[PDB]
């Protein structure tokens, strides 16, 4: 369903739509008033259009049969498609200037936002649910405004990367219970390879900039790698792999996977785990926000621990959340910190476990003296 | 294995240099209840050891350093250093000797600086505390959180300061030497720890005038002789040693200052003295004036008829030459503050060879040649020299930003003033550390010192020079922000914080509008604060307000937008933390809005009248958000005021209705009450917004339309049902026992004392036929209630009490106007 | 009180200093002039030894102050959500605006002489990439209104008095090699949280006035606390004036990209954006007047608020003629299509009365002389 | 609960009694060997006041036992020193001390 929504949803990924025209040859012309225009969204893959049951929905791309989900725009209101041109066409629409009015070439309807605000809207976030009206009201005119490329590129990266890891979710719980035995794979083949290269390729997408660098271009590429990492997280990519470490967890051993997916998935798992868990550190690596969303699940990272697939993995996820948030220390409980100690005392003598105990006293130049206690009270008196 | 190996077991080395690094994180910022644990790991005699151990490695040697600062003196410094930026100067001989300039020969219009951080000052600082480490100790039978906070783990001071001395003496010298193996591995690993070291104990105060003087030696031979061996100034050294060097120099500029500042008090010292004598003696000659003079005698005897603060304006205007007829001061007085002044704009390096001759033109030159000497890379070292080289320039203006902080005391309260500033220290230590159960115990009893501190009500300016109104609402905002949502912990520090601020309001006018300038900030943070009970940080800002007509004026209306869109979701949306407890739902929360309402009671009446501008903000805002006013006045679907009213009187009587049905928390929510009380409060501000009665006998329009508008919204008839509802009354019976209603749960006079007001101010009483309809329903039932119950058993009854007060305050006043 | 309050002699010592310095303070200290502005940036600017040195290599290592213009522009570059209040850049940008200006016919001779002195220490600062620094602030304030952005205004004046073609020109260059969109972003928001006159704060300052209090240690009569009406007065004027000197001498490369920027991914119209303040500031001074329609004689408080008023709106009619001349036709038309006309008809309707009102009476000359002007 | 064994005997004749303080060079000891305290690494006397208990009960009835110059060796039971909740940070809960105590002077 479609909005008209504000806020700081108007910079994120789902605010993004493609101008698709009717013609495959010369569809990057100029656009001239009143002719024949698909609409598409960009990170799910879906066309603008009118449906008999729920009016004015965006509709899978298996199912736009050019007349419901046709458009063109216009500069008035008058009720009024031209012969096309071989060319680079009339230029004469503008950015950032010239007032659009987008119509609905099949029932000629127009866009207007819906007037009625129930009692769920009576105090709550202002959400216009627009509906394609057969006259509507008056200041429905839209602005058409530029956005990068990194944005545009990192929106289909978004919708390329959610079909093939929900693919992967999908064959990942198919074969949940069912042991293969001496048998084939129950189900259809995992996308192994698909899904590691697509892997390498996010953990070089969000490569942290170099140290050398100078001072006045390295601060560009970090508000670039914050803004990527904040359009994946706000678009459910932080979520998703969550999903994806919680099916390939349940498997303690690769021998263990192999009696549920197969002898030729086995040998591709620990390298798998190791890659999602960089990509985890990779997404969260830097933000408050995407890191403050492990408050409510602090305890799923720390549990995984003692895991030995992955334990500089792990180790390197949970120092990225607790040198960022310093919301998230509030949180920590003897559990943990007597977890962490268990490390030291079962991984050898590993500094970064020092690097975590550190970061969890001080915290922005403000201590926690409940883990400072802690540590001391579990850490220090056992001389070992 | 010896330590010493670990220059070449790098493994070992790695996990030992992160190992002190967690030793200095869990001792970070004060936490001397651990300090004191890390001594047993690491003895005193270790770290001795380590100071002057030549074959260390460089983390371990800067690490065992820090380790040492950590420990032992960090917490004292970073105290001491907070105090440093304060100058209150006692009057003592000791800071009536005190001078700019030492005594000597050199010349006339200024002498030889003298050597900076050398000499006796009188400003006060509160002396360290520490405690012997001895951990065979009995455990203290206190329970924790109620015990005394543990002091810094003792360390010897003459011995660690000369050991200091020595090591950066032969620091000093062993480069010179140019030596191809420093000590550490590396000339930063060699000087930096070692120069954190004389950095903290200088900040400390440690050293005496003999090392200081040893100190600038070490720093410059020459241009500090008092009347190889190359100094830190000229050794070629890396980026970091700068750093530390730039803090010295700090220090002694900073030494400098407060210098100025104790010698400007010593002269305001004679000055006053002299002042006062000689405008004494001018009384005594104006008294005998008369016999001698006419009408012209109003121009001298202006000066004795001028408050203070501006007699001395008038007795010191004399700087520019063309008005020294105002100026009744003889010349020698008038020679004696411009010698002051210009001696002063010397020392201060106004006006008045490679040698600097001085620390201002010696520290210019340094940073100076610094910069072109090679691209500084380090952005806090860059920031450090280019602050130093703004004060050296700018003498003048650095004593001007340092005069509003200055203050001079009697010397019959400085051991008053030395319990304020350790109290006051125990409030700044509280900025930089979570908030526990421990520390809450600290600093409700570090308030209560202040509050039995006679200082805090004899110099209430002091209180805002040392700022501690902002230290406290800064504690009370991260306590507030921490959990915003769900709920506030510890209630029992906020309920002491802001009764400390509302005392704080009340001492002074001034201190009322320095609390006043936060008040948008308290408004933003008072949107959860209403969950606890008792004094709310709501009742800080209202307690900014009272009573100040100023004030009330000067109240931005952007704030009271603020209050009524809170006071439109108190009238939208349950509270959750009544909801939590089982109360039955009901669409809005009456205690909140209640809280907001009786601060707008505040915010639109000063001094028993009211205010025009924000009265009629206030109304203006109200109905343009009709849900304000609550589930009755809603308009549209919503029935009438008077139903709400029995509604919530019925809810009030009836248990299992009025709350969650399973005082006891000794302020159990009643929800027939809060709604009652919700009204009663709107009703009363609306009272209290109407027009008085002059702009109605002038004919003013918008005092008209005003009006017109309350009446529309109440009428006078529901009003006069409210004021004709029964009360119930305290009954005796069943062998004496003296019964009385739960006022927390019942109809309260107080809520008629709102409906007479309303009704006093709005419709008033103007005919004999509709005052007598109102007194024989309304009043008289009262009336003679309250005459019944004036026996030997209920005339100290609680409710008795509140009838007495409710006529004598509400209707009596009424009848007595109404009485032609 | 005044004839039985205490004399000061009687006073204890402590109570008495107190007030001795802080008379002091304002009567000697803050009275007195001390010129070190000039005397930083001279030896500053000197790159000292360095010929002695003769280094081989081009990059020829920064003097002192590019060092202190480099730092602020790298805390000034660096990714941060807010901007602290940094007391020495604040310093120092008041140091490095206080070094330029410096300043019954005279030779048109001298004055060849006083603006090539005035020029060159402009260049000592622009060569040394202080233009860069001032847009830098600028886009770095995110638009709140504040001491720290107004020394940087101070200084992006103070380096383009006169209209200097070298910091326009580099300026230009930086804003469109780099596209970034934070600095229009921020001085549309700087512009629309200006402030206009307000009947309601006039009525509360005339009560607050009336009732004339004082404090209790001694006695400030008719104290001059902070002005509630246009207190960011001097701030509109010299963000305007900022702007006028970014345009002035028909700078039409700059005039157009004000207009709209080609390279940045969304256009500000700052045009557009100028003269919706102005029709704000029309009609606050439209209800000044209609308020004082019914009075026959304008007070003290409702002069010195028309003066601080009509100062403002000159500047931004000035400023509006910049962006003009030339003349910008594209700017033409926009002002052609803007609210412009609107804000005439209201000024001429202003003026129409005052003119009347303000004749009649010898009180009003200055503030008649002061509107004259304006229109 | 305390055991004490000589060391290096001193007087054997003048015995701590109440009303004079007590001075010593204790040097703490864990059971398995681990040192945690002394008094010489501070390099200072511990002058502890016997009767108003100041110490634990084994440090004290043990320095109560002893003599003037005499050298003393202890081993405190968890019920006569910190105990179950030991001491934060320094001794682990339930924990048996020894202490290597000269007695080296009265008040």
């Amino acid at each position: 369903l479609v909005y008209y929504e504000g806020g700081a949803v108007c910079t994120h990924a789902r605010s993004l739509w493609r101008l698709e025209p009717l013609r495959i040859s010369w569809s990057g012309s100029h656009l001239r008033w009143g002719q024949p225009l698909r609409i598409r969204h960009v990170t799910t893959g879906r066309y603008l259009a009118l449906t008999e049951d729920q009016g004015l929905v965006v509709v899978d791309a298996c199912k736009a049969h050019t007349k419901a989900t046709s458009f063109c725009f216009r500069v008035s209101k008058e009720k009024l498609p031209k012969r096309d041109v071989e060319g680079m066409g009339p230029p004469e629409i503008k950015y950032g200037e010239s007032l659009c009015f987008v119509q609905h070439v099949a029932s000629g309807l127009w866009l207007t936002y819906a007037a009625p605000d129930p009692k769920a809207l009576r105090l709550g976030v202002l959400k216009k649910k627009a509906i394609l009206h057969q006259e509507g009201h008056m200041d429905d005119a839209l602005f058409l405004t530029r956005c990068q490329q990194e944005e545009s590129q990192a929106a289909r990266m978004i919708h390329s990367t959610a079909g093939l890891y929900n693919q992967f979710i999908k064959g990942l719980d198919s074969f949940s219970g069912k042991p293969r035995g001496s048998g084939p794979p129950a189900g259809p083949a995992l996308p192994i390879e698909a899904v590691i290269l697509s892997l390498q390729d996010l953990i070089g997408y969000f490569e942290p900039p170099s140290e050398e660098l100078q001072h006045e271009e390295k601060q560009s590429k970090l508000r670039s790698l914050r803004n990527r990492q904040s359009l994946f997280q706000e678009e459910g990519m932080l979520s998703l792999v969550l999903n994806c470490i919680d099916r390939l967890n349940v498997y303690t051993t690769a021998a263990h996977f192999a009696e549920y997916a197969g002898e030729e998935a086995a040998e591709s798992w620990k390298e798998i785990v190791n890659l999602l868990y960089e990509l985890l550190a990779s997404l969260i690596r830097g933000n408050r926000a995407n890191c403050a969303l492990f408050s409510t699940n602090l305890d799923w990272v720390v549990s995984k621990l003692d895991r030995l697939e992955a334990s500089s993995g792990i180790l390197e996820v949970l120092y990225c959340v607790l040198i960022e948030s310093p919301e998230v220390l509030n949180i920590i409980q003897e559990n943990h910190i007597k977890s962490i100690i268990s490390l030291l005392d079962k991984h050898g003598r590993n500094h970064k476990v020092l690097d975590v105990l550190c970061s969890l006293c001080v915290c922005n130049g403000v201590a926690v003296r409940s883990n400072q206690d802690l540590i001391t009270e579990n850490l220090l008196p056992g001389r070992e | 294995m010896d330590i010493l190996e670990l220059s070449e077991r790098l493994d070992l080395q790695r996990f030992h240099s992160h190992t002190l690094r967690l030793y200095r994180a869990v001792c970070a910022l004060g936490n001397n209840r651990v300090a004191h644990a890390l001594c047993s790991h690491v003895d005193q005699a270790q770290l001795l050891h380590a100071l002057e151990d030549a074959h260390l490695p460089g983390p371990l040697r800067a690490g065992y350093y820090d380790l040492l600062i950590s420990i032992h003196l960090e917490s004292a410094c970073r105290s001491r250093r907070s105090m440093l930026s304060e100058y209150i100067v006692p009057l003592t001989p000791e800071t009536r000797a005190i001078t700019l300039f030492p005594p000597g020969r050199k010349g006339g219009n200024a002498r030889r600086h003298g050597l900076p951080g050398v000499g006796v000052t009188t400003s006060l600082r509160p002396p360290h505390h520490f405690s012997p480490p001895c951990f065979v100790a009995a455990l203290p039978a206190a329970g924790v959180a109620e015990a005394p906070a543990r002091l810094s783990p003792a360390i010897p001071l003459e011995a660690l300061r000369d050991k200091a001395l020595r090591m950066l003496g032969e620091a000093v010298r062993d480069g010179g030497q140019h030596a191809r193996d420093p000590v550490g591995g590396s000339v930063e690993f060699q000087f930096v720890p070692v120069l954190k070291l004389v950095s903290t104990l200088l900040v400390m105060g440690i050293f005496g005038d003999e090392d200081v003087k040893q100190i600038l030696k070490m720093i410059e031979p020459e241009v500090f002789t008092e009347e190889l061996e190359e100094g830190l100034l000229q050794m070629k050294l890396p980026e970091s040693v700068k750093l530390q060097m730039c803090n010295l120099l700090e220090y002694f500029c900073d030494q400098e200052l407060q210098h100025r500042v104790e010698s400007l008090a010593a002269f305001a010292e004679r000055y006053v003295d002299k002042l006062q004598a000689n405008q004494r003696s001018r009384y005594a000659l104006l008294m005998r004036a008369f016999t001698m003079s006419a009408a012209e005698t109003a121009r001298r005897t202006r000066e004795f008829r001028s408050p203070p603060q501006e007699q001395i304006n008038m007795l010191l205007h004399f700087k520019d030459e063309a008005d020294e007829e105002d100026c009744p001061l003889p010349e020698d007085i008038r020679q004696d503050l411009q010698d002051f002044h210009q001696d002063l704009l010397a020392h201060c390096g106004i006006q008045l060879e490679k040698k600097p001759q001085s620390l201002q033109e010696l520290v210019s030159h340094m940073v100076v040649r610094w910069a072109q000497e090679d691209y500084v890379q380090s952005p806090e070292l860059v920031r450090a020299m280019f602050s130093l080289l703004h004060r050296q320039y700018d003498g003048l203006g650095e004593l001007l930003r340092a005069l509003p902080r200055a203050y001079t005391i009697s010397p019959s309260s400085v051991e008053d003033t030395m319990s304020l500033l350790e109290c006051l220290g125990q409030i700044r230590s509280l900025l930089i550390v979570q908030m526990g159960p421990q520390e809450e115990n600290l600093m409700i009893q570090s308030i209560g010192n202040i509050m039995n501190n006679k200082v805090f009500y004899q110099h209430p300016n002091l209180m805002r020079a040392l700022g501690m109104h902002e230290t406290v609402m800064e504690v009370m905002v991260n306590v507030l922000g921490g959990g915003e949502t769900k709920e506030i912990r510890f209630p029992k520090m906020v309920t002491s914080c802001c009764r400390f601020l509302c005392y704080f309001c009340r001492i002074s006018r001034q201190n009322q509008r320095s609390m006043f300038d936060h008040l948008s900030y308290l408004l933003e943070n008072s949107g959860i604060g209403l969950g606890m009970q008792g004094s709310t940080p709501l009742d800080v800002a209202a307690a900014s307000v009272i009573d100040n007509n100023e004030l009330a004026l000067a109240l931005q209306e952007q704030d009271l937008e603020k209050v009524v869109s809170y006071l439109a979701g108190c009238g939208l949306q349950s509270c959750p933390m009544l909801l939590a407890k089982g109360y039955p739902d009901i669409g809005w929360n009456p205690c909140g809005g209640e809280r907001y309402l009786d601060f707008l009671r505040f915010a639109v009446f000063v001094n028993g009248e009211s205010v025009e501008e924000n009265a009629n903000v206030v109304v203006r805002l109200l109905i343009r958000k009709p849900e304000c006013f609550g589930p009755a006045l809603r308009g549209e679907g919503g029935s009438g005021l008077l139903a709400a009213i029995e509604e919530a009187i019925r809810i009030s009587e009836d248990p299992a209705r009025d709350g969650p049905g399973v005082p006891p928390e000794e302020n159990r929510v009643h929800l027939g009450h809060a709604i009652m009380s919700f009204y009663a409060a709107l009703i009363d501000l609306l009272g209290r917004c109407a027009p008085e009665m002059h702009l109605i006998q002038a004919g003013k329009g918008e005092a008209l339309r005003i009006r017109a508008i309350l009446r529309s919204l109440v009428p006078l008839d529901d009003l006069v049902g409210i004021i004709s509802l029964p009360l119930q009354i305290p009954t005796l019976g069943k062998d004496g026992a003296l019964v009385q209603p739960k006022m927390s749960a019942s109809f309260v006079p107080d809520h008629k004392a709102s409906m007479v007001l309303f009704l006093d101010r709005v419709y008033g009483i103007e005919n004999q036929d509709f005052l007598l309809h109102v007194l024989d329903v309304g009043f008289l039932p009262d009336m003679r209630a309250a005459a019944s119950l004036d026996t030997a058993t209920f005339s100290t009854t609680e409710m008795a009490l509140a009838l007495n007060r409710y006529l004598c305050l509400a209707v009596l006043p009424l009848i007595t106007k109404c009485a032609p | 009180a005044c004839f039985r309050m205490t004399p000061l002699y009687n006073l204890p010592t402590h109570r008495a200093c107190n007030m001795f310095l802080e008379s002091y303070k304002a009567a000697w200290i803050l009275t007195e002039d001390h010129s070190f502005e000039d005397r930083m940036i001279d030896d500053l600017s000197k790159a000292g030894e360095q010929e002695e040195e003769e280094e081989e290599v081009e990059e020829k290592k920064p003097d002192p102050l590019h060092q202190l213009v480099l730092h602020f522009s790298r805390t000034a570059l660096t990714e941060k959500s807010k901007l602290d209040e940094d007391y020495l850049y604040m310093a120092y940008a008041d140091i490095m605006a206080k070094s330029c200006h410096l300043e019954v016919e005279v030779s048109f001779e001298e004055k060849e002489m006083e603006k090539q002195r005035l020029l060159y220490q402009q260049s000592r600062l622009h060569t040394r990439g202080a233009a860069e620094m001032v847009l830098q602030m600028i886009s770095a304030c995110k638009g709140e209104t504040g001491a720290m952005v107004s020394s940087t205004l101070k200084l992006g004046i103070s380096i383009l008095n006169g209209g200097n073609a070298e910091v326009q020109q580099k300026m230009l260059d930086y804003l469109k090699d780099k596209k970034e969109v934070g600095f229009f972003q921020s001085i549309q928001a700087l512009m629309q949280t200006c402030s206009v006159l307000d009947l309601n704060a006039f009525e509360r300052q005339n009560k607050a006035e009336g009732l004339g209090m004082v404090n209790e240690d001694g006695t400030v009569i008719n104290r001059q606390n902070g002005e509630k009406v246009m207190a960011d007065d001097e701030f509109t004027q010299d963000l305007f004036r900022f702007l006028q000197l970014l345009c002035e001498g028909h700078n039409n490369d700059f005039q157009n990209y004000l207009r709209t920027q080609t390279g940045n991914t969304t256009t500000i119209n700052i045009i557009i954006c100028t003269v919706d303040y102005l029709l704000r500031l029309q009609e606050s001074i439209s209800d000044f007047y209609w308020y004082y329609s019914g009075k026959d004689v304008i007070e003290e408080q409702g002069k010195r608020n028309f003066s601080k008023a009509m100062s403002v709106a000159k500047q931004v009619f000035n400023s509006l003629t910049e962006y003009i001349q030339g003349p910008c036709t594209g700017n033409q038309q926009s002002l052609a299509h803007s609210r412009l006309w609107d804000a005439v008809v209201g000024f001429l309707h202003v003026f129409a009365h005052m003119m009347m009102k303000l004749a009649q009476d010898s009180s009003q000359i200055e503030l008649l002389k002061e509107l004259l002007d304006l229109q | 609960g305390v055991e004490i064994e000589t060391i290096s005997p001193g007087d054997g004749r003048t015995f701590p009694k109440k009303g004079q303080t007590c001075v010593v060079h204790y040097t703490g000891m864990l059971q398995n060997g681990k040192k945690f305290d002394s008094s010489r690494d501070r390099n200072k006397p511990f002058k502890f006041r016997i009767g108003k208990q100041e110490v634990i009960k084994g440090f004290e009835e043990g320095a109560a036992q002893m003599s003037l110059g005499q050298r003393a060796k202890l081993t405190c039971t968890p019920d006569v020193a910190y105990g179950a909740t030991g001491h934060p940070g320094v001794i682990p809960p339930n924990a048996t001390l020894i202490f290597d105590v000269e007695l080296l002077n009265l008040e």
